[PDB]
């Protein structure tokens, strides 16, 4: 549209294309050392 | 040779995909012996006690080959 | 029932007992106040040697029964005259109901046994006449059911037993989720309501459990208010009187703040008609609400 | 020749997103990463309806102007006497919360005799250990206690009613009692050669049933079916039987230092608790290595301790959290012990950064005593 | 009297032989517990490593870290050294009390490290964070 993107207007944000119970679960943590994989957790 | 003082331990080594072989052996005095073959120890628990002993075996996984004496 | 007055006391009242007239509160001091309607203590029992635990009187401005942490129970007759001392119980009787018509009452203690003091036929110092067991954990309380053979104790091992005084012995025991504390009968209702450790007070049919939540702990006594059968106030250990109805059971119909406060725990509940509702605890102040 | 991981494309930055002279340096960068960097090719326990669970705490009794070292309940369930470095005694209503008795009479332990008949509580101050019988229970407890009795060296007030005082080289730090009550077990771990020592009322004398001790030992606690006594030393927990007089079990607790252990009821399974904040669940018919190794806590563990009838045991550190466990055990030898997290009881004060040192179990319900450095008693219901 | 609250001095027998220790509380006339002139001191177990004008502030920071360890030494286990370490921070945080008590232990453990960061970064007491070769 030609109104949105008229000389000297207001410009949206260019956006790139490219781009696209709970206490007992979070806390069930036995002894397993290398089986804790909390690390996707914090992360994602 | 080893010797297991702990039930729950030799069902854990049966457990344990190593174990291929039980032999249970009946002594003269009345005292069991269950012993497993495994990759590289055969695992012996004297069980002295006649009642612990049958629910050990039947306790003992089927796919387990249990022999007699 | 809004408040009218609160009369301040030695210790912790444990034990309220309230009559048309006359008012009994046994305190942890080991002195049970007979207070008058206005709030005047008429006597006080002396030489009891423990804390008391429960006050129940027979009839106003007569007899009354007040058990102490030294596992007796004397009845102080009306000032007050210790006439006779029930004792004989393994441990501390917990709590004690009062019956009018019959020289038996029943007494909760915490030796996992009722006895059925006798005011005469006791085995006279006075050994219960009826010493009824058969709970697993200790008696907390015992209250007289619609019938005068038979009463209603609650306690530690969640089983709400209706023990008939007559026989001596347990004939149902509701077993509950949660450790009751007090079991008050209402009568007219048909029911028994028992504030239960999990903060809810069960409204258990004799002939099957209702409960209402709301409490902020767990519930201390129970008293069904004489003007409205539905209603039954009781006093928890969150220091509130939080008074539910049968028919509205979710949650209490009134909750009444302690006229006195100080962590405290409401321990005694009553509920007198020309009295009102009188309640106490660890605030040492017997309120009244009318 | 696996991919060289493509970077990532555009973030979303642009002339004016809500959210060039270094070109040609992040291309080298590139470059230098298309070389140099190395390319690598890449159950349910469901607590809810097991709820033996409690929840926080709802009575708190509070008089003790120190740290509370140790805290017990009787046998009827209805008595909880509490002691602390203060050197005061305090008896507690639990229904109620009074501290009927004032009188005080450092406390290191004090622990109730088993006997309903005979409630004597033998307690623990310095080097001494008084056999106190309060004059709040009824008469005839009284001489019902006297007849029980009535190395280290026997002696025969606000009702300082005191029957034995026993006096020990060392200061005691462990108090335990036999089933039967007529063993008494106390123990020292300054001390070596008679770091602890077996007390026999009946017979009013003591002893030393161990002829060469190695490791400076904990604590001390007898076997709830036998009468094994279980001796938690700084990093093993040996098992000895008395009647015989010898070695039964060695267990390797995997643990720098031990701090307190108690045992299930059935008397197959212990538990360690440690300075390590570690907890130890050990199955004497597993191994004698740790069946289970848990490390939650964050400060160092102070006690462990299995309700007598309920499947649930907690565990008190210096953080100020006791963490409540479900322990469900059966007789079988395919059923592994189920131990499962139920609740962490938090909101309890640390003074000199000291937390939860001793936490009781109600013998008939699901009630929990947590005593803290600050002289505040939580009964967690 | 040479061994006192604040003397530095060596440990030649124990694990931490050869270890430089601060004295933090003399108790020359024994205890139960320890049946001789004992005294508690905080050492070094871990000494900082020698740190240049280069390297980056993480670097040296990284090398300038310090782990030290607390222990009761029999008299004859220690030896003492004309030099003298005082700071109030590390006067009367120990005693029996805090041995037994393993939390304050720890505590009073990471107090002597911080300590002893604070100190080795002023640049005070360079012989007593300098390891001793032998």
């Amino acid at each position: 549209r030609t109104d949105l993107y008229a000389c000297g207007a207001t410009l949206p944000p260019h956006l790139s294309p490219f781009v696209k119970e709970e206490k007992e679960a979070k806390e069930l943590s036995k002894m397993m050392m290398s089986n804790k994989q909390r690390k996707l957790y914090s992360k994602l | 040779p080893r010797q297991i003082s702990d039930i729950k331990q030799f069902l854990e080594i049966a457990r344990r995909k190593d174990a291929t072989s039980a032999r249970i052996k009946k002594n003269t005095n009345k005292d069991v012996k269950f012993k497993l073959r495994c990759s590289k120890y055969l695992y012996t628990l004297v069980v002295a006690d006649a009642k612990k002993a049958e629910k050990l075996r039947q306790s003992l996984p089927p796919d387990l080959t249990v022999t007699e004496v | 029932p809004a408040y009218l007055a609160s009369f301040s006391h030695d210790d912790w009242i444990s034990g309220i007992q309230l009559t048309s007239d006359t008012i009994l509160t046994s305190s942890y001091d080991g002195i049970a106040r007979v207070w008058d309607k206005s709030g005047e203590i008429k006597f006080q029992s002396t030489g009891c040697g423990s804390s008391l635990k429960s006050a129940s009187w027979h009839i106003p401005n007569q007899s009354f029964l007040t058990a102490s942490l030294d596992q007796k129970i004397f009845h102080w007759v009306i000032s007050g005259i210790l006439q006779t001392l029930f004792v004989g119980h393994k441990d501390i009787v917990e709590r004690v109901r009062s019956l009018e018509s019959s020289s038996v009452f029943i007494s909760a203690s915490a030796d996992n046994t009722v006895g059925i003091w006798d005011f005469e036929r006791s085995p006279e110092a006075r050994s219960p006449l009826i010493l009824c067991e058969g709970h697993t954990g200790p008696v907390m309380d015992i209250v007289f059911s619609d019938d005068p053979s038979v009463a209603y104790s609650v306690g530690q091992d969640h089983t709400i037993k209706t023990w008939d005084l007559i026989t001596g012995q347990n004939v149902d025991s509701k077993i509950t989720k949660a450790p009751l504390l007090c079991v008050e009968k209402l009568t007219d209702l048909h029911l028994v309501i028992c504030g239960s450790s999990a903060r809810h007070i069960v409204v258990h049919d004799p002939r099957v459990s209702h409960t209402l939540s709301g409490h902020k702990n767990l519930v201390s006594g129970l008293s069904a208010s004489p003007e409205n059968p539905y209603m039954f106030a009781s006093v928890s250990h969150d220091n509130t009187c939080r008074v539910w109805d049968v028919r509205a059971t979710s949650g209490s119909i009134y909750t009444i703040s302690r006229a006195e406060k100080t962590w405290d725990k409401l321990f005694a509940v009553d509920w007198n008609k020309s009295i009102g509702i009188v309640t106490g605890g660890t605030d040492k102040q017997l309120q009244i609400n009318q | 020749a696996p991919a060289p991981k493509l970077p990532p494309p555009s973030h979303e930055e642009s002339y004016n997103p809500p959210e060039y002279s270094n070109l040609i340096k992040e291309k080298f960068e590139r470059c230098l990463d298309l070389y140099l960097a190395p390319r690598v090719r890449r159950k349910l326990p469901t607590p809810s309806e097991l709820r033996p669970f409690p929840t926080r705490c709802t009575n708190v009794f509070i008089g003790h102007k120190g740290r509370v070292r140790c805290l017990s309940v009787h046998v009827s369930g209805n008595w909880l006497a509490s002691g602390g470095d203060d050197g005061v005694l305090r008896i507690w209503e639990v229904m109620t919360g009074r501290c009927v008795w004032k009188c005080s009479l450092i406390i290191q332990s004090l622990a109730w005799g088993p006997l309903s008949d005979s409630p004597v509580l033998a307690v623990a101050v310095d080097e001494t250990v008084y056999f106190i019988t309060p004059p709040i229970f009824s008469d005839e407890q009284i001489e019902a206690s006297k007849e029980l009795f009535t190395s280290a060296i026997w002696r025969r007030l606000h009702g300082g009613i005191v029957h034995a005082t026993v006096s020990t080289p060392s200061s005691i730090k462990s108090l335990s009692w036999h089933r039967r009550g007529d063993y008494l077990a106390t123990s020292s771990p300054t001390s070596s050669s008679q770091a602890v020592l077996i007390h026999q009322l009946s017979r009013g004398a003591s002893q030393s049933p161990f002829s060469k001790s190695k490791g400076s030992v904990q604590a001390v606690t007898f076997h709830p079916t036998m009468p094994y006594l279980l001796v938690a030393t700084q990093r093993y927990v040996r098992i000895y039987n008395l009647v015989k007089q010898e070695l039964v079990k060695t267990l390797l607790t995997g643990v720098k230092w031990v701090s307190s252990l108690s045992v299930h009821s059935s008397g197959d399974h212990v538990i360690i608790g440690s300075y390590d904040k570690r907890l130890c669940w050990f199955d004497l018919d597993f191994s004698s290595k740790p069946y289970k190794n848990l490390r939650y806590h964050s400060r160092a563990l102070r006690d462990v301790s299995y309700h007598p009838s309920l499947p649930l045991f907690c565990s008190g550190s210096d953080d100020g959290d006791v963490q409540v466990f479900h322990g469900r055990v059966y007789s079988d030898l395919l059923a592994n012990p189920l131990i499962v997290p139920l609740k962490i009881l938090r909101n309890h004060k640390v003074v000199d950064n000291v937390g939860v040192l001793s936490t009781c179990w109600h013998p008939k319900e699901a009630w929990l005593f947590s005593a803290g450095a600050g002289g505040e008693i939580r009964m967690w219901t | 009297k040479i061994l006192k609250p604040g003397k530095v001095a060596l440990i030649t027998r124990g694990r931490f032989a050869g270890k430089k220790v601060v004295i933090l509380q003399a108790i020359d006339q024994g205890s139960k517990s320890h049946p001789f002139g004992h005294a508690v001191v905080a050492g070094v177990e871990r000494y900082p490593l020698k740190v240049t004008k280069s390297m980056g502030a993480k670097r040296i920071a990284r090398r300038s870290r310090v782990k030290p360890f607390i222990k009761v030494v029999n008299y004859n286990h220690l030896m003492p050294t004309r030099y003298a370490l005082e700071l109030d921070n590390l006067k009367g945080l120990i005693t029996a009390d805090t041995f037994k008590e393993p939390t304050q232990r720890s505590a009073a453990r990471k107090t002597v490290k911080k300590t002893f960061e604070e100190k080795y970064q002023s640049g005070k007491s360079a012989w007593f964070f300098t390891p001793l070769r032998f």
